[PDB]
């Protein structure tokens, strides 16, 4: 687990086609170190997933695939409200 | 594909259909894709490596991916071999697909060999990592590195998660590729999997302290002294 | 890969005429030739290389020129101190090739 | 140029090896010239065995010697040395070293050459 | 209505791309039977369902369809919250 | 699109804005849909009926749907017949597309007609059903079934929900196509739609029971003995 | 701000590919004026949204953007439910 | 991209990520995007002004978006203009691309210019409006309008939200493009930025008020008096 | 082969219709040959009239006598048969049953046939 | 056709400008006929110099008088009317104003001709 | 743009004797020419137009025809009233052109 | 579909001479013909098919050979029992075809 993360993103913080700096500034970059552990713990995860990865996309006819994030993002609503809440129950996460 | 959160900057994994309430999700912007390159294991680099662990197989369609941030490549490749018969060993990439942009030394490889039918896989089912996307076989002439997937939840928090070395592939996988590094187009020097992206360049750097590129014919391979 | 034949195998040059050396490739290359002389027991030494350009310390009586896959090279009033077989080496490609040379006899 | 400077001759039984050294002069020559090899068998011109540019320690030889002919030299002194082994009768031959504006696998020739040694057997 | 059901679905249940059943080990199947009518009444569902799916289609530009099930999980979201609730009446289904 | 529910093995259907409380979702897991086949109804397989419920127009796009499982098929077609003047009566299938894998006979067609410009519409709307996949058109030699289309929500349950007959067409829908049964490439029966995938099976075992494929020319054309 | 407007959306309200009016029979129109300053303020909204319509389309990799109202919907309902929600608080839209 | 409510026939721009609890969502048919038409603020639509609007640039993809609804077009443009090489300066439209069906005007442009290389780009970033859809560059042969879009939250409520004219391009855009506008094949006026779409269709009925088409060669360009 | 049995002569008023039929023996012909006819009209050879491969009961025939001649045959029996209806002047002939090797679409020959009866009217 | 009717003959220093005019008959000629001019320098024929349609108000020229000739009419009265601008020696010429079938951009000639008038210099 | 000649430069024609004009376009206009009447003095009157095809007032005498470039134009019995330079004019396109006109005289 | 010819429609053949039947074929089909003798009254035998293949108990002096279009069929030392009408048959395709038969006579 080489601990030291040199990483680039999107350019996504905060512009015209034409007048812009093509498609090449699009890159933003930065360093991180392996604080906790979080570098090798995250290239164990990485690793993991690439079973899961490839069964998920055997399964399906999606050519590109973008609705994972998506996807997570509705069974996590349906998991806090699965059609029902109980509000006096232990299972619903309401304060 | 479990979901990774970060919280006091510790990673801990969440169970996928559990009720984590410690789990505070406001923004689909807190859901992020990464891809990580296959360096980080310390897993060597060098072109006869990369071979060896690419194959292939027919009537298995190809996958695509994409991803929103990944890591710094030390190394890629750039391959666009051709068959032995004259036709390409891999396909077209498709329209918006191109290669991964951030590479300090890119492993560029040509030849020809008798490849098989069938997609260009990956060996462990690793994916190649291209422009903001992965996919899980090699298109001609379009740089990528090797890579895995992992999902992360992210707090609020602000984190943000070149040379080319030309080589020359001979009988492409068939026991053995008799790759040439291309010094010049006559100038080869056969490659042993002992040198480096540093010590290629050094080495192509100290051939031209005291020459050129000049004109034809000469085709003569050398070899390095194994001292 | 070059290849550069042997002609005449000897030539007969009494002292003060002038000798010539037939060099005939298989490559239009006479421009990357070099021509040496070569005493009997002794090193050869360059005369001449690429076409007509003279090496350090040569005489101006050697001479020569070419095009293509053919050169002739010439020596104006050979003297008794020239009597060497001269050969026609071609440095094109590689491997790198030679004739046999010539022999000069009075 | 420099000074070529060859080893005594010798003869071996067949079956030997011979060490075939050149301690020429020339520093430089390191970055400017290769190492140059031939085997002028009785009867032959300069047949090319191989060459060196020591710059590098990046080595090239002829199919006709491989697994025969080792090439090398000592770069802190720029001796040119060939390891003849398993020497034959039909290796006889006059072995010289030369210095030839380096290669790379371009067009190029030397201008100076050695007086060699002979090698043979029996 | 053919009472007797032979079906076959994605093998999905619970892997390497040039390492596994090419594409041809995906599939799985089994045998239903009538029970309850669900044979039967699932057919005439599916009937009942072509003009719906026919004007779905019309009016869009999906070229491939994959959105539906999503945007159903959506809209039943919405419907147990439409952007607001009622713990104290009768129509936000909370026990 | 409404959603049935299955409840208690019983099936049920949900009003689409109703307030329906009674139906619990925690995941996009139980949403299903599932292809049906046009057999379930009873309603004949045979080739002319086929080629009698297909048609013809221009200036309207085709659409495609996706679905996760499907009915067993007795019967699928895979069409690819020419147009008089020499060109394709039906479109090249698009990339990813490929046909329905799971059919006990198919009827290969093929021969001529004078197709019209336009899609090869289903006439009742009905979707042709490929691996994994619907649409409103019939592709170039990709096998398909017809069928409906239906959207379950399931409760939490483990529940899970060959041989080529070669035809060959003259005029393809003008009036009456007339087909012949190919036995072999000379060898042809003319079809009459009393004849099952079975009884064609079984006629064409009888011909070989006593003889094999040859060679040459014959081009002869039988007819059934009516009794 | 011409204040007379002249729309057109998809006639989707409430059929068979090849027995039905084409694909041109799939449009509806009508006419609204700038009662309150509705057309005006239109559109200065779908002006200043130029800008952030064309970042987010360089930000991505989907080739026709389909997911935009989707997206929002989701994100309209984890800012009700962001994972959680406080029945005794001020934030969470419960009557 | 901020969404936009109507409450009361009043707009209102909500904050995207505010808890604004008097937004009440029910269902995604309440979410709609619209496209709007650059004629609203009464920018001028002639042919001249449209190719100032434009340029080019390489290395820079095309972009896709999808719309519901939008304003009708007084004026719409079909470009089909040649390099003057004779390679396309377009692109193709890809597949499921129709032009904008909305329109009283088109003016329809062709003609030859020394184009650079890249694609069709608005330069003030505006989106070409197409057959519900809209894109970043123009595509040769289809029909479009320029515009914006707006994200709107609606109540539930019902609310809903030919002739060419041609022209031959000459340089385009190298300085000035000396449109020509056409009568018929042979006959020609020279265009001047004054004439509505409107003007010309008037020019063009008296013109063949006593008149009509022929048959060769005249090529003649005709001036308007300035009066 | 097998005996091929014809039945009798006969002289029928224009417009009549013909039974013409031949109990030829063998069983296992049902599966090994063809019952082939053919119409020997005075001055001519044996012009082809059509076949039966009773194992399959599968029949064709000539476009000459399509709604003319109906092709059958009396499988327990081996029994050919032909309707030779509306006969005219013109289908004066000696028609016979032979046994072609099983016809498919490929090249097929008899190696009996038989002694054939004649069919006439007025 | 209409009478086509020609101003009086002019001589001018060279420089200076004449306005060329002819009042003819015909008011339906504005929509009929293209109203035409043409310069007959001596020696030459009937060089051609411009058209105009007085229902659109559109005019054509030769590129011989761009910058140098206007051309126009009055519509009211049909009368066509010339600047001719700079006038210098080699425009000394016979004008003259004719009716031809409104032009387009199709082949056309005119039936009638006006007597013309000399413009000339110094 | 149309190209039109003159031929010849002057005829000679008794009266009573048919006069010809020579009419050679470098295109294949025949059916798209005019032809003029231009006594001294005089505008120019209107012949023929299209191919053979007469103008209003004109007598039977003038006739001609053509085909692709080259027409004929004569006269039959030319008289005094006719002593006429007579033009070639081609309307095919624009700009449009003439031949300079043939002069007749006695 | 294929056809056939006759020839000689006769032919005469003293017994013990040979006799000599010529098929043209229309079709490159020597292989997959037929030959039969009929005797008048009776029906006809096959005396050899395919090409040269004899038929069960055909006499050795019945024999024959072709290529392509053409076979020829001839009876060595023919007797009074085989003053036959010989046909050929061709059996390639559907429907099949016949000459009309050569008849002979001593
Ligand atoms: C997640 O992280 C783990 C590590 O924690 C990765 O593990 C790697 O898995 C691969 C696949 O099994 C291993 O590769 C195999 O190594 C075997 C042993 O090689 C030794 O000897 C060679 C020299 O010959 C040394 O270079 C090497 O370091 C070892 O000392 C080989 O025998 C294997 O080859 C055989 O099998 C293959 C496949 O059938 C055939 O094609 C070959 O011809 C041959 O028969 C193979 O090379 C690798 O060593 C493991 N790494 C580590 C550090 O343990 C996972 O791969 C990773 N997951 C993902 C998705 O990245
Ligand atoms: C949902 O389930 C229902 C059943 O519950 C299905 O209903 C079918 O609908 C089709 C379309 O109307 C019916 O097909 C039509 O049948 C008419 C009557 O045919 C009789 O006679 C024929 C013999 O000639 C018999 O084979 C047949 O069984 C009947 O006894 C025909 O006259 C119709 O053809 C005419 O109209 C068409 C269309 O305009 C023209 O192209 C023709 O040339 C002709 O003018 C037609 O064939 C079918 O019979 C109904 N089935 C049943 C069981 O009732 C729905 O289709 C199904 N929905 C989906 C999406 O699958
Ligand atoms: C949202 O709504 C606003 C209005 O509220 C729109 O604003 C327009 O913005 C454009 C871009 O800046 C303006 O166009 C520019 O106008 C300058 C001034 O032109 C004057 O003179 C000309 C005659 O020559 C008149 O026709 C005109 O009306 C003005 O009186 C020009 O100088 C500019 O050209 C220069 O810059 C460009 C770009 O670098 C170069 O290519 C040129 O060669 C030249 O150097 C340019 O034309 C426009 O006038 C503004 N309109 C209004 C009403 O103010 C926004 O564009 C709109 N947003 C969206 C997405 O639609
Ligand atoms: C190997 O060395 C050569 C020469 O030092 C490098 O080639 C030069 O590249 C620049 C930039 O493209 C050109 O302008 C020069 O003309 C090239 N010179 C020669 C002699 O080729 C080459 O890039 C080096 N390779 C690597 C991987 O660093
Ligand atoms: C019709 O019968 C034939 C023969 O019994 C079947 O053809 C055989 O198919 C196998 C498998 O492809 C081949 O190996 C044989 O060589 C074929 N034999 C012949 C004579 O063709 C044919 O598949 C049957 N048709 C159907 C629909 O069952
Ligand atoms: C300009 O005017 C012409 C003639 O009035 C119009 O052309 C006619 O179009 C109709 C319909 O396509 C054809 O049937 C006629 O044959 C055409 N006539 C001629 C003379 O071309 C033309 O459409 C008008 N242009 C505009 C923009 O309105
Ligand atoms: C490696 O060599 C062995 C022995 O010749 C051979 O069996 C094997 O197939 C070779 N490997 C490949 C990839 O061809
Ligand atoms: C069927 O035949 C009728 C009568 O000739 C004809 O009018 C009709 O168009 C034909 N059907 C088709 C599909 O051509
Ligand atoms: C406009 O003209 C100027 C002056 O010649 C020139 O510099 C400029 O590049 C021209 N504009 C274009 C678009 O070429």
């Amino acid at each position: 687990c080489n601990p030291n993360l040199h990483y680039w993103t999107t350019q996504d913080e905060g512009w015209i086609p034409y007048f812009g700096p093509a498609a090449e500034g699009i890159y933003t970059e930065g360093i991180m170190h392996n604080q906790n552990g979080l570098i090798c713990g995250l290239r164990q995860l990485a690793n993991e997933t690439t079973q899961a990865l490839q069964l998920f996309l055997r399964a399906t006819t999606e050519l590109r695939t973008f609705s994972i994030l998506n996807r997570k993002a509705i069974d996590f609503l349906l998991q806090r409200w699965g059609g029902t809440c109980h509000i006096l129950g232990p299972d619903c996460c309401i304060e | 594909i479990p979901l990774g959160v970060v919280h006091n900057n510790t990673l801990q994994v969440s169970d996928i259909d559990k009720l984590v309430c410690r789990d505070k999700l406001s923004s689909t912007s807190q859901l992020k894709s990464v891809g990580l390159n296959l360096e980080g294991n310390g897993v060597a680099t060098d072109v006869p490596t990369a071979t060896k662990r690419w194959g292939f197989r027919a009537g298995v369609p190809p996958k695509v991916v994409n991803y929103e941030a990944g890591e710094w490549a030390e190394n890629c490749y750039n391959l666009d071999i051709k068959k032995a018969d004259g036709s390409e060993c891999l396909p077209e990439a498709p329209e918006g697909v191109r290669g991964f942009p951030r590479c300090r030394y890119v492993h560029k490889v040509s030849g020809t060999g008798p490849c098989p039918e069938g997609y260009a896989f990956h060996k462990e089912g690793a994916f190649f990592l291209y422009d903001r996307l992965a996919s899980t076989i090699i298109y001609r002439s379009t740089t990528f590195s090797e890579g895995v997937v992992a999902f992360l939840i992210l707090p609020e928090t602000k984190k943000d998660f070149t040379v080319t070395l030309n080589y020359v592939a001979d009988n492409f996988g068939t026991n053995m590729t008799n790759f040439l590094f291309q010094v010049d187009h006559l100038t080869y020097v056969q490659l042993e999997p002992r040198f480096t992206p540093q010590f290629l360049v050094q080495l192509n750097e100290t051939i031209y302290t005291n020459g050129r590129r000049s004109n034809t014919t000469g085709t003569l391979i050398w070899k390095v002294n194994p001292t | 890969e070059i290849v550069m034949t042997q002609s005449p195998a000897i030539m007969s040059v009494s002292p003060g005429k002038r000798a010539t050396l037939s060099c005939r490739a298989s490559q239009s290359v006479s421009s990357n030739l070099a021509w040496y002389q070569r005493k009997p027991g002794q090193a050869p030494r360059l005369l001449i290389y690429g076409s007509s350009t003279r090496a350090t310390g040569i005489p101006a009586r050697f001479s020569g020129s070419g095009s293509g896959t053919e050169f002739t090279l010439t020596i104006s009033s050979l003297q008794s101190e020239d009597f060497a077989v001269y050969y026609c080496l071609q440095y094109y490609n590689w491997p790198r090739t030679f004739g046999q040379g010539t022999k000069v006899e009075i | 140029q420099v000074q070529l400077v060859q080893s005594g001759a010798e003869v071996k039984k067949p079956g030997s090896s011979v060490k075939v050294s050149c301690r020429a002069s020339g520093d430089s020559f390191s970055r400017k010239y290769g190492i140059s090899w031939v085997r002028q068998a009785p009867g032959q011109g300069f047949e090319w065995m191989g060459t060196i540019m020591p710059i590098v320690g990046l080595t090239t030889s002829a199919q006709k010697f491989q697994g025969r002919v080792t090439i090398t030299a000592d770069k802190s002194t720029s001796t040119a040395h060939m390891e003849l082994n398993s020497l034959t009768s039909e290796d006889t031959a006059i072995y010289y070293c030369a210095r030839d504006e380096i290669i790379g696998a371009r067009p190029h020739w030397f201008d100076s050459w050695g007086q060699g040694t002979l090698v043979t057997v029996s």
